[PDB]
């Protein structure tokens, strides 16, 4: 019902989803989506490459119900002033001013997100998601989250994470979207055991499949864009290291600098660096799905590098900025160091 | 935070 209309304009027939909420947007609405930046939006067309089955059950799902009530709470107390975009509504300002104050302002939800030095009520949320991650209702732990609830939350009483609880309980959907929010399938609960353990033992196997493609999804993006294959995990190899271009010649002097520099960083910078090198590909893979998407009109008619992330101090901001910079043959080399660097730090 | 963004920052420009 919900799916054939865009959640931000009612527009027709929408094309693109915004996965961490839930909802189904058009082309134009999309565009305003990917100036917000992942850490507001996080953007994928629907028909261009197959997903994960179950990532778009979830968020089909959700969004047939009611998660875009969420996010348009206060509308639905209906002033003049606060008005919903219509389909035919310009893009600038009209219905980008609307989207930025949907999800970047938050405008019309029922109660903010909690802030983050507030520990009681952050503590509360969590084990509301803990427990109603048991059930089925994606709406609930959609709402619980955008309140603040932490999805990699570790209960200190019940000794479990939330994703633990999901996958004990085959709840794979509650995984998928708890994924989406950075829980972790690797984190062991007190007695020593990771989600995809109580996924086996639980008897499911697809999910416990799902989670280690959850696991990998960082390394397996990066060697995907420069190979268009994955590993696979099924066969126990997790990695895949593409080839350079330049094999057949000896590797230089700065080639062999930048990786020394790389390979010094902590596991935790490294996996820092990681993330943002992902963001960098996301973003030059859009670009290439927004042109094969887009009629000729709408193109010749958002920013040439990743958004700025308000919670990154202007360093972070400026480095991930740089990447943009970056030729095809730079990018590559970079990709191919963390991938496997990635590899070398997980032996 | 600075002082692990700079090191960051300084892998990235030994790629470019
Ligand atoms: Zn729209």
């Amino acid at each position: 019902r919900s799916s054939d209309v865009c959640a931000d304009c009612n527009g027709p027939d929408p094309s693109w989803a915004s996965v961490n909420r839930g909802t189904f947007i058009c082309d134009e609405c999309c565009s305003v989506h990917r100036s917000l930046g992942r850490h507001i939006s996080q953007v994928r067309h629907l028909k261009h490459t197959a997903w994960p089955p179950t990532l778009l059950q979830m968020v089909e799902t959700l969004y047939n119900n009611g998660a875009n009530s969420i996010w348009e709470h206060s509308l639905l107390s209906i002033m003049s002033g606060r008005r919903k975009a219509n389909p035919q509504d310009k893009v600038h300002p009209n219905k980008a001013e609307f989207i930025r104050a949907k999800y970047q302002m938050l405008a019309f939800v029922h109660r903010l997100p909690c802030r983050e030095d507030d520990s009681v009520t952050a503590k509360d949320l969590s084990k509301q998601l803990h427990s109603s991650v048991r059930t089925g209702n994606l709406e609930t732990c959609l709402r619980l989250l955008s309140l603040g609830a932490q999805a990699n939350f570790f209960h200190p009483e019940k000794g479990s994470t939330p994703l633990h609880v999901a996958s004990k309980a085959g709840q794979i959907l509650q995984a998928e979207l708890l994924a989406v929010y950075g829980a972790d399938p690797g984190t062991q609960d007190s007695s020593g055991k990771t989600p995809v353990d109580y996924a086996r033992q639980g008897g499911h196997h697809e999910l416990a499949e799902r989670l280690i493609e959850i696991q990998y999804e960082l390394t397996d993006r990066l060697a995907f864009y420069l190979c268009g294959r994955k590993p696979d995990h099924k066969s126990g190899q997790h990695f895949l290291i593409p080839q350079r271009a330049d094999a057949a010649l000896d590797l230089s002097e700065l080639a062999k600098a930048a990786k020394k520099k790389l390979q010094s960083l902590s596991n935790h910078l490294f996996e820092e660096l990681a993330m943002d090198v992902y963001d960098e590909v996301d973003r030059r893979e859009t670009d290439a799905v927004w042109l094969a998407t887009q009629n000729h009109s709408t193109l010749v008619t958002v920013v040439p590098f990743l958004p700025v992330n308000p919670e990154y101090s202007s360093t972070r901001n400026q480095g991930r900025q740089k990447l943009a910079r970056f030729n095809a043959h730079e990018f590559a080399t970079l990709v191919i160091d963390i991938l496997s660097d990635a590899k070398r730090r997980q032996q | 935070a600075l002082e692990e963004d700079a090191q960051i920052l300084k892998v990235i420009e030994a790629y470019c």
